[PDB]
RNA sequence: UAUGUUAAGUGGAAAAGGAUGUGGGGUUGCUUAGACAACCAGGAUGUUGGCUUAGAAGCAGCCACCAUUGAAAGAGUGCGUA
RNA sequence: UGGCACCUCGAUGUCGGCUCGUCGCAUCCUGGGGCUGUAGUCGGUCCCAAGGGUUGGGCUGUUCGCCCAUUAAAGCGGCACG
């Protein structure tokens, strides 16, 4: 996981959803795993 | 940018209100950098952005710069206590007000010229917008 | 009971003779070693023409102490000095003889090429 | 809710009943009962259940769905049932059953122990093979999930324990020369 | 704009101390600095107090009063007291060696590994000089008496302190940086490609050399290594991909250039950065053959390496620019020594030659047997190893190749005895 | 008292930046001659297009990107093989 | 490291050590986890976590530091530099 303010896309399949009020991004690559 | 010469070598630092006086326009580009607040603009933030946004476009299209570093700034250093004379002068700086175009470009499709301007934006410490012919 | 700077008399074939006491192994605080326990140390004394010279860093096992063991049946044993032998990595001597009395608590450490090469073991 | 306003179609055999916000289910295979907020409604007739929405807004529309949907599954779970089926790789990966005792030798020093609650079987058809069955989603889906955490797959062989409706994410071990 | 400067030096029995008063004049030629005077002395020792004498000063003096100059620039390393004496005597700022190629090497060091070393040596350098540059403020006489209530310490004290802890903080971050720069290095030590470096003199012609084995060997050739005449232009190292027509694979390191005379404060930076050549596998030793004191420089060249700790290396010695020498040929091998033109096809093609042939020496013949329905391969054959022929067989496919010891032992199962 | 907003205890502390929180407005595309989402079926032939390569069969890379039946079907969107 | 001169000049004892501690967490060890240029071994980095633990000497008045030998580890700061 990377946890950093700027929590944004780093490929086209990275998805931007939220969970328990933070922001993270999920995506099939494990090293595009963020949370805000 | 520094002035070849100067009448005085100490200035006042002045104020900044109110909306700019002129260059609010996009005048000879087809894209431009706005301020939204206002700030000082030293040089060295001038040279980073326009390194930035010239980099990007591979040295296509053009770029001007509608602002000078007309003023200068002076300093004390550490250890020295209040009174004795004025500083010395260490950089340069323009006051940049509200409505100020900044930076133009042309000669680049939508998609370049705006990503340009997105990360010469990040080089500066003013909030800003950008406008389009 | 052997902590740092107390001196002991070397017991084996090996050049050394007299060994001052550098570390007590086997924990952060530990201050005593008794018999059967092995020290860091440097050689204070030596034989000319031996293997171990005057002022080397090696590491030894206390063979008998003048305050010496308890054992599990009630007895006690103790001895007029406090002797060391100079070993390896291992725990293998780096002499080829040992002289005197050593206690029988080297054979529950697992030293067992001292305790076949001593004249006696108490 | 599109699916809020679906109709659920009872089966034969089955019998469902509503004491206040209380549901009860019952059927071949079992008995289930479970609570839902007052704020929605539900009609009851011969062979059709209808949840109805008072109101457009946010959580209400979202209850109105996940009551409806969890009704549907409490009524299949009684008539036809629910099972979920797990996969064993590698070498020496063992399953096996003493009575109500599912074993599995799955490369630690000691066997893995495990005994199912009420209303869930566990089935062995071969010795790297394991079929949860019960009528009830969530248990069922909890179960097989809790087998599965024992020894999950590993990207550079894929050996452990894995859905058949698994893809494992697959990595090389040695890359660069 | 330019400064003017001067620039002294005394014979200080020398070899030459020509070149190195001509390498000073480009050095400060390389600062923005320009030289409107040298002055020397054929002393055999050298002065305590000043450095020159006591009429050399007023000599310098009148020259820089004359030339007006802002700055005087020495050839050789100052000591604090012959600072303050040389400034009080000459009204100017006095500036040495060690000083000009540390102001080098700040305006150039992009990457903060570099900005990080260069800030620690010139902090290292100006430690010892702060006494008398400090006493002018602290020896103000007139401070006090007993007083009951105090520091307890006296300023000296103090300030000694407080100029001895920022050192240990800048250096305690050069080590972590180092340490985080092992981790990139666990890919490449964990298999075993063989690493050949290129060392040498200052304008020499290694980065050339590089980017022309690029071009001729990689996939990704178009990632060049800048060149220029300049100085130094190159404050970093490089590693790239090359691979053989032969298919082998080896890797390609570029490092930085040196100059005779080089502070030892700097050199503990240079050998952080050299880490890489240290452990290489081969080394090449580019030297200038047109410069008539090429000679001189490959000794000094092995002074450095002999001091940040490379040793026992096998060293190839390349000798450039054959192009600009007339009547010779090129490129030809004699001994451990390569004479060849670094912008040419057929010297990069030799020097490739020699290197494959002092490499790859274990890569011998052995034959396989290849089932055909079991394939997979051969593929691996012809990707990771030079093969001769393979035959279509009934049975499979027969290839005769020649492989590492790796390679037979993996495919230990298809050879085929005789 | 009337009409709205907020779900943070914001109210009752702090910026550049980051974000399918939520409410109100204003434009625009498709749709009961059936839109969006799921489900069923098809998704073909010259042809493995040419070059290069030991290969390269849509899917290492370069140059081309046509035609037929047909409702459409890429000289191929991604995974996979060597 | 500094700037200012707001309390104290009918007195607010000032460095280092010893004795005795207590608190913060921006965690040195130990406990739980995500990513890895995570095959294994040995590591790197980030998130949770302050329960307990966190060495004896040579030199120097020294704090600091260098060295010797250990340890799971030899944390960093506040308390009138406690
Ligand atoms: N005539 C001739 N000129 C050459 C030859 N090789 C290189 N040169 C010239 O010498 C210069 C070499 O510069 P470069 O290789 O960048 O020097 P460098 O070794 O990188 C200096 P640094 O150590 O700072 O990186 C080039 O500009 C090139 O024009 C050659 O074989 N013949
Ligand atoms: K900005
Ligand atoms: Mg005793
Ligand atoms: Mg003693
Ligand atoms: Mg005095
Ligand atoms: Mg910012
Ligand atoms: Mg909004
Ligand atoms: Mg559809
Ligand atoms: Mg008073
Ligand atoms: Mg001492
Ligand atoms: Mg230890
Ligand atoms: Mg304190
Ligand atoms: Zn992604």
């Amino acid at each position: 996981m990377k946890v950093r303010p700027s929590v944004k896309p780093m490929c086209e399949k990275c998805k931007v959803i939220r969970r328990k009020g933070k922001v993270m991004v999920i995506c099939e690559n494990p090293k595009h795993k963020q949370k805000q | 940018l520094v002035p070849k010469r100067v009448k005085y070598r100490r200035e006042f630092r002045g104020n900044m209100r109110g909306r700019a006086k002129g260059g609010t326009e996009v005048a000879f580009g087809e894209y431009g950098l706005q301020a939204v607040e206002a700030s000082w603009i030293t040089n060295r933030q001038i040279e980073a952005a326009r390194i930035a946004m010239t980099r990007y476009m591979k040295r296509g299209g053009k770029v001007w710069i509608k602002i000078f570093p007309h003023k200068s700034y002076t300093s004390k250093p550490i250890g020295v206590r209040m009174g004795k004379g004025k500083g010395a002068p260490e950089g340069w700086v323009s006051p940049v007000k509200r409505g100020k175009i900044m930076f133009e470009i042309a000669g680049v499709p939508e998609d370049v010229a705006r990503e340009a301007l997105r990360l010469a934006a990040h080089k500066l410490p003013v909030k800003t917008k950008i406008v389009k012919r | 009971m052997i902590q740092q700077e107390s001196r002991m008399k070397v017991a084996d074939n090996s050049g050394a003779r007299e060994v001052l006491t550098i570390k007590v192994l086997g924990g952060s605080g530990r201050k005593t070693a008794n018999i059967g326990d092995v020290v860091v140390c440097t050689v204070k004394q030596a034989t000319p023409g031996g293997v171990v010279k005057k002022g080397e860093v090696v590491k030894a096992v206390i063979v008998r102490t003048k305050s010496g063991a308890r054992r599990q049946d009630g007895s006690y044993i103790k001895f007029d000095e406090n002797a060391c032998v100079i070993i390896r990595d291992d725990k293998s001597p780096r002499g080829t003889r040992i002289f005197g009395p050593v206690a029988r608590e080297l054979r529950e450490n697992n030293f067992m090429k001292i305790v076949s090469l001593a004249p006696e073991v108490l | 809710s599109r699916i809020g306003k679906k109709t659920i179609v009872i089966p034969a055999g089955v019998t469902v009943t509503l004491n206040g916000s209380t549901a009860t289910v019952k059927g071949p295979k079992g008995e289930l009962v479970k609570e839902f907020n007052p704020e929605i409604t539900i009609n009851i007739e011969g062979n059709e259940i209808n949840v109805s929405r008072p109101t457009d807004n946010k959580n209400h529309r979202a209850l109105h769905g996940t009551t409806r949907a969890i009704l549907n599954n409490m009524v299949v779970g009684v008539s036809e049932g629910y099972e979920k089926k797990l996969e064993l790789i590698g070498v020496g990966y063992r399953a096996q059953k003493q009575g109500d005792k599912l074993v599995l030798n799955v490369g630690y020093s000691h066997p893995v122990e495990f005994v199912a609650p009420k209303g869930v079987e566990i089935e062995v058809p071969a010795n790297t093979q394991v079929i949860v069955k019960g009528y009830n989603k969530e248990h069922v889906g909890e179960l097989a999930a809790n087998i599965r955490a024992v020894r999950p797959p590993e990207p550079y062989k894929g050996k452990g324990i894995r859905y058949e409706g698994e893809h494992v994410r697959r990595k090389e071990g040695k890359t660069g020369k | 704009m330019e400064k003017k400067v001067l620039i002294v030096g005394i014979s200080q029995k020398q070899k030459d101390f020509d070149y190195s008063m001509e390498e000073l004049a480009n050095l400060a030629a390389a600062n923005n600095m320009e030289v409107v005077g040298e002055i020397r002395q054929n002393i055999d020792r050298e002065n305590r107090a000043t450095y020159v004498g006591k009429g050399k000063v007023d000599e310098i003096k009148g020259l820089a009063e004359m030339q007006d100059a802002r700055l005087i620039i020495f050839n050789d390393e100052l000591s604090p007291s012959q600072i303050r004496n040389l400034e009080e005597a000459l009204e100017l700022d006095v500036m040495d060696r060690t000083g000009l190629i540390l102001a080098i090497f700040a305006n150039r060091a992009k990457t903060k590994e570099a900005q990080l070393q260069v800030q620690i040596a010139k902090l290292q350098y100006e430690l010892p000089r702060i006494f008398g540059q400090g006493e002018d403020m602290d020896q103000q006489s007139g401070k006090g008496g007993l007083s009951n209530r105090g520091s307890g310490e006296k300023k000296i004290e103090t300030d000694r302190r407080t100029i001895k802890h920022q050192i240990r903080h800048l250096q305690k971050e050069l080590d972590m940086l180092v340490d985080d720069r092992e981790v990139r290095r666990r890919k490449r030590k964990k298999n075993e490609i063989p690493v050949v470096s290129l060392v040498g003199y200052t304008n020499a012609g290694k980065s050339t050399t590089m980017n022309g084995l690029v071009r001729a060997y990689s996939e990704t050739a178009d990632k060049q290594v800048f060149e220029k005449d300049m100085l130094f232009a190159t404050l970093e190292t490089s590693v790239r991909e090359i691979v053989l027509p032969d298919n082998k694979q080896f890797l390609l390191t570029d490092t930085v250039g040196f100059v005779s005379k080089l502070p030892h404060q700097l050199v503990k930076a240079f050998r952080s950065t050299l880490e890489e050549a240290r452990d290489a596998d081969l080394l090449i030793h580019v030297v200038d053959y047109s410069d008539p004191h090429y000679k001189t420089m490959m000794k000094t060249t092995e002074e450095t390496l002999k001091v940040v700790g490379v040793e026992d290396v096998p060293v190839i010695y390349a000798y450039n620019k054959a192009d600009l020498l007339e009547d010779e040929m090129y490129p030809k091998q004699t001994g451990n020594t390569i004479i060849f033109s670094a912008r040419e096809e057929e010297s990069l093609e030799f020097l490739t030659e020699v290197i494959r042939k002092e490499l790859f020496a274990s890569y011998e013949k052995a034959t396989f047997l290849i089932p055909f329905e079991a394939g997979q391969v051969v593929a691996y054959l012809n990707e990771h190893a030079d093969i001769l022929e393979t035959e279509y067989l009934e049975n499979g496919t027969q290839i005769v190749a020649e492989v590492s010891p790796a390679d037979l032992q993996k495919l230990a199962e298809y050879q085929v005895a005789e």
